[PDB]
């Protein structure tokens, strides 16, 4: 549990994600708040997006609960910041690291997977009219992940 | 006409059918000693027919080392008639009679026969009977630590399940015209080769859709084959496959047959030459007391042991075996000849129960035939066993004296136990501690601590408590039980009602644990047993952790400084199915019941917890605002629960849950469609609707139909609930109302500054002040499986129902709702007295205080197989620290309650490590990153100042200890692993 943690978040200090940061919430160890910046070849380039990073007493032989916090307009992101990772709910084993984690999440921002998608009004609009979605991403990523 | 509301955990392991033919089966049990009347016992508690008794021999005391329905009352009673009135009280559904004599033609009255504590010749006359007449029958035999099981179904028994596990089925890929099944991406389909499948819903190959089973050739985890399909088609593609089970039949051999030339079982592989030696054993032990007017060899007597022997030489001349005879295990078992003990007893009576529930309802694989089982390794070393020792006193325990001897009794009866829990296993375990005279010393005490009440589904396997006792603690009436069963427990006992956590820690401190000798686990959740875990791994006291589910069962043992602690082994979770899968394409009918129960949650309970949060809190909203993940749907919430959609009446409550169905099963189903069409495609072309995403339908409202009528009374009477209103279940008031309902027009909508807190704020000050609404509450709906009384899983069952509709899957009833959707583990009388049975006998290890890891054995089993199974524990692993062997778990570090600059010394001048991480509970105390203020600010302060400080709460009183959790590198910074500090304040 706690010794587990504190190894992810030495091996995230002594190595630097460089695209990601996160920190225990004051001083708890069960509460992380993680920060993603947003990819250069996607819509939401130059944006700030906060995750909070819930491990479960049971870890690491359960998986953590990501939320998302910054409004995101993503396919495989609903209005609630939950995530659709396969490596969050049923195919999580005791061997993932947060960076993995982080960068499964950034791999997602980078291009969105719309066959099997959770907010089913912007998968199709992906699909249909790529333009729309571009220009809707980039107001969002301008209106909310900066400032 | 099953009562569920009894056997509600029974059917999920039998089931209806299996039930229904066993509740017109009688069972006949000659032989009412310990062994007999645990048979009688499961068996009426199981749900037979009825179960008739035999055995007209006087009572003496020393059958009362495993006998817990006879007391010292009784002595020169005959044991069937004073045992027939107190088994008669079980179960209410099963009479329990007495025959004074035994005919061979009464025998065709029974549908199984059970043989205990009978001379070979009779059991001969018996088996030649109920042989040739089609009837089970079964013998037991228990000789102090050694048992023996024999089955005889007839020659033509039917088998209709074979190991009790449901069929697999799977999704299907792509089909090639020979034959080869492939599955989808990484899904196993774990059949074996001869195995029988159907196919259905195959697309391109309409022939193997007809149903009629077809043979499984495993070619890999991913594929096989079925042959040749070349005339049904070329390629197939997708489909579900599902295993068809066929009966199976199995023929027996008789007594007389068989004891020539037996067909043996192995509960363990490590000794595969025992059974043999045993076989020959038994039956010297039979001819032994036909020679000596029914009297057994003597404990531990020199004499009978070599006439024993002679007996053994002439069989096994005389049988042909070709077997060397262990000269040492024979005579061992002539020792114990006289022995009785309970937990023996009680795994024998648990399998042989199980041995009767196959028989009488043709399922599981029965054993076939003889099943030899020992537990010498339980034999104590540190005490004289000797002639002198195991002579009977005349008392009660002289069952297991004459196994164990006086001094390990004594032993026994100075016991400071510690029994978690008083389920079904912690009934079984306090009735094995009474008749083992546990804690019945002057030094001796056990503890029972458990929160629950009793409730009326519990009685069926948990025989301490009467339909009397609902609704009471379970460890008073436990404690009560055990104190009737051994008068010698009145005061020894203490019963607590606390559940065992970390709030729990003022209770069971320092002082309490600090006097205790062994703890035992009979819980059922995971975390609770975390919790025991790390208590006795800090405390050093020995673990007893034992498990069940449905037939299968488990125990281990954690002994300090010797094993691995519970918590150093992981068991598969659940599986949690992925979001998009529940929310928008579901392929199974578990999906549909996640779906409905996060529905009911959603509908019923978030909502009117924010609506009571809101009207205490004076602050809620400004705290929601910037702490809540939704506000608006918080505020949303409230604004309808309060003003917007407020019911007056039971109507408006009936029109609510109409027009919540049109929003969960009509209109969301339509936005989907319009989303997504029936006729797009993927990205590479591939039909969208195809393979686990099913195309939806949306459904029109119709009262006549039962499942909408059903969906329609739970919302409305859930709703009138949480208003505390009064409703009304008359179908005339339903169907007048819905008559007049005006359904709102919908159409899918396409889509195509900062004002958001500006609306915000325009729906929060819409709420009225909560000055305004003084004592006004509404109830949340808690979620209770085993009421039937409160919708709760008729709504479950009517949402999960109507959304396979909508995806046409299959619906389920209201019994496998219940069993998803509460997480009701199956469970077992049998299963629960065989954990019981070898918890009892390890527990005889850890009291003689056995050093070497060789003698425990963590035991594994499953009776719908008849497996058996027993493994030395995993011992604890080592590691060097400082050039120095340090035990990974059951090391500490002991040091006074120095300041962290102090501790940090000591670390970096004794161990030569540097300090990089401590933690404490849920706190970072100290860490190598923090900023050097605040490190400056808490290095001079104390430990126990430094834990007050960050936790924000003062050490209680009872606190004497903190564990510190410490990662420290090296010098040249490698991570090394350290045990944890131990600080005394
Ligand atoms: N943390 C705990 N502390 C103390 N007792 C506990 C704890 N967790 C569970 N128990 C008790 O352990 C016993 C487990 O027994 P069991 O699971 O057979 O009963 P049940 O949960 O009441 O029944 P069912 O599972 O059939 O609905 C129950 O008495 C439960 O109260
Ligand atoms: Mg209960
Ligand atoms: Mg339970």
């Amino acid at each position: 549990a706690l010794k587990r943690i504190n190894r992810e978040l030495a091996d995230l200090g002594k190595d630097p994600p460089s695209s990601s940061s996160a920190g225990p919430v004051g001083d708890d160890l069960f509460h992380w708040q993680a920060t993603i910046m947003g990819p250069a070849d996607s819509p939401y380039a130059g944006g700030v997006f906060f995750l909070s990073i819930h491990f479960p007493t049971d870890y690491p032989f359960k998986p953590p609960k990501v939320n998302f916090t910054t409004r995101i307009y993503h396919p495989n992101i609903n209005s609630n910041g939950s995530i659709c990772l396969d490596i969050l709910r049923d195919q999580w084993s005791p061997a993932l690291t947060i960076s993995k984690v982080l960068l499964s999440i950034s791999s997602l921002l980078t291009d969105p997977n719309p066959d099997d998608p959770l907010v089913p009004e912007i998968a199709h609009v992906y699909k249909t009219d790529r333009s729309r979605y571009e220009l809707s991403a980039r107001e969002w990523t301008r209106k909310y992940a900066i400032g | 006409t099953i009562d569920e509301g009894l056997y509600s955990r029974q059917l999920y392991v039998l089931g209806h059918e299996a039930m229904k033919q066993m509740s017109q089966s009688n069972v006949l049990i000659i032989g009412c000693k310990g062994l007999g009347v645990e048979i009688a016992k499961n068996v009426c508690l199981a749900g037979v027919k009825s179960v008739t008794l035999y055995d007209p021999q006087p009572t003496r005391i020393e059958d009362l080392s495993s006998q817990y329905f006879l007391t010292e009352d009784d002595i020169g009673v005959p044991r069937a008639k004073v045992t027939v009135s107190k088994l008669a009280e079980l179960n209410q559904y099963v009479p329990v009679s007495v025959v004074d004599e035994l005919s061979t033609e009464y025998l065709k009255n029974f549908k199984c026969v059970v043989v205990t504590e009978t001379s070979l010749t009779k059991q001969l006359e018996i088996n030649d009977f109920t042989h040739k007449n089609h009837i089970a029958y079964i013998a037991a035999d228990s000789r102090g630590l050694f048992g023996s099981i024999f089955c005889d179904f007839g020659e033509n028994f039917i088998c209709t399940d074979t190991d009790g596990n449901e069929p697999l089925t799977g999704m299907i890929a792509s089909i090639t015209d020979d034959g080869v099944v492939t599955m989808l991406e990484e899904t196993r389909h774990g059949l074996e080769n001869g195995d029988f499948v159907k196919f259905t819903e195959v697309k391109g190959m309409p022939g193997l859709n007809d149903g009629t089973p077809r043979k499984v050739e495993v070619k890999g985890p991913y594929t096989f084959s079925i042959g040749s399909v070349k005339d049904l088609g070329s390629a197939g593609y997708n489909g579900v496959f599902t295993q068809v089970k066929v009966p199976t039949k199995i023929s027996f051999k008789s007594l007389r047959e068989s004891l020539k030339d037996p067909e043996y079982v192995y509960p363990d592989f490590g000794k595969m030459m025992r059974p043999p030696q045993y076989h020959i054993a038994f039956q010297a032990l039979s001819a032994f007391a036909d020679a000596h007017e029914g009297s057994l060899p003597r404990p531990r007597n020199d004499i009978d042991a070599a006439e024993f022997f002679e007996f053994c030489k002439k069989i096994a001349s005389t049988l042909q075996f070709d077997v060397e005879l262990d000269e040492k295990l024979i005579k061992e078992i002539s020792y114990q000849a006289r022995g009785d003990l309970v937990a023996m007893s009680a795994f024998l009576g648990g399998a042989v129960a199980q041995e009767v529930l196959k028989a009488t309802t043709s399922k599981f694989y029965p054993l076939k035939q003889y099943f030899y089982f020992d537990s010498l390794e339980s034999l104590p070393s540190s005490v004289t066993i000797s002639e002198e020792t195991c002579k009977p006193r005349g008392c009660r325990y002289d069952g297991q004296i004459a196994v164990f001897g006086s001094e390990f009794q004594e032993k026994i009866a100075s016991l400071s136990t510690f029994l978690v829990g008083a389920g079904a296993i912690g009934c079984e375990m306090l009735k094995n501690w009474a008749m083992m005279g546990v804690a019945t010393g002057e030094s001796g005490h056990i503890s029972v601590t458990d929160m629950d009440s009793i409730e009326k589904s519990n009685l069926n396997r948990q025989f301490l408590f009467r339909p009397r006792d609902v609704g009471k603690l379970k460890s008073e009436c436990a404690s009560t039980a055990v104190s009737i069963m051994n008068p010698s427990l009145t005061g020894k006992i203490t019963s607590y009602q606390e559940r065992v956590g970390p709030e729990s820690e003022g209770i069971f401190g320092d002082e309490f644990f600090e006097k205790l000798s062994l703890v035992t686990n009979a819980l059922d959740n995971v975390e609770a047993r975390m919790y025991v875990d790390r208590r006795c791994v800090f405390f050093e006291k020995p673990l007893l952790e034992s498990g069940t589910l449905g037939t299968k069962g488990n125990t281990q043992v954690v002994v300090p400084h010797l094993t691995e602690s519970y918590g150093s082994s992981q068991d598969p979770p659940e599986k949690s199915f992925p979001i998009c899968t529940l929310k928008n394409f579901p392929n199974r009918i578990e999906h549909t019941i996640a779906w409905a129960r996060d529905l009911f949650e959603g509908l019923f309970k978030q909502p009117i917890d924010n609506v009571n949060m809101y009207l205490s809190s004076p602050n809620f909203l400004e705290t929601s605002l910037k702490t809540s993940s939704n506000p608006r749907e918080v505020l949303e919430n409230i604004r309808d629960y309060l003003v917007t959609e407020k019911p007056l009446s039971f109507e408006e409550c009936i029109m609510w849950a109409r027009l919540q169905f049109d929003k969960f099963f009509n209109n969301n189903i339509q936005q989907l469609l319009f989303n997504f069409p029936k006729d797009s495609v993927t990205s590479t072309g591939q039909p969208f609707w195809s393979g686990p995403k099913r195309a939806p339908t949306p459904l029109s409202f119709d009262i006549h139909n039962r499942e909408h009528f059903d969906f329609i009374v739970a919302a409305a009477s859930l709703y009138a609930f949480n208003y505390g209103l009064k409703s009304e279940t008359d179908p005339a008031i339903y169907e007048r109302v819905l008559a007049g309902y005006n359904p709102p027009p919908f159409a899918p909508k396409s889509g195509i500054a900062n004002k958001d807190k500006q609306e915000l704020k325009s729906i929060a000050d819409s709420l009225p002040p909560p000055s305004s609404l003084v004592g006004f509450r509404l109830t949340p709906a808690e979620f209770e499986k085993d009421d039937d009384s409160n919708h709760h899983i008729d709504f479950i069952t009517a949402a999960s129902n109507l959304r396979a509709m909508n995806y046409d899957i299959t619906p389920a009833d209201r019994f496998k709702t219940k069993f998803v959707a509460g997480k009701i583990v199956p469970a077992m009388c049998t299963s629960t007295a065989v954990v019981s049975g070898l918890v009892c006998l390890e527990l005889v290890k850890l009291v003689d205080g056995k050093k070497k890891i060789e003698e425990y054995k963590n035991g594994f089993f499953n009776l719908a197989i008849g497996l058996f199974t027993f493994s030395d524990p995993i011992a604890s692993p080592k590691m060097k620290v400082n050039g120095k062997e340090i035990d990974k778990i059951w090391d500490r570090y002991n040091l006074p309650d120095c300041t962290l600059q102090e501790l940090i010394d000591y670390f970096q001048k004794e161990e030569g490590l540097e300090v990089t991480m401590l933690s404490s509970g849920v706190s970072l105390l100290y860490a190598n990153f923090q900023p050097p203020k605040k490190l400056a600010e808490r290095l001079p302060l104390k430990i126990s100042e430094l834990v007050e400080q960050i936790t924000k709460k003062k050490l209680e009183p009872f606190r004497k200890h903190l564990v510190l959790e410490i990662c420290c590198d090296d010098a040249n910074g490698e991570d090394v692993e350290v045990p944890f500090i131990c600080i005394k304040l």
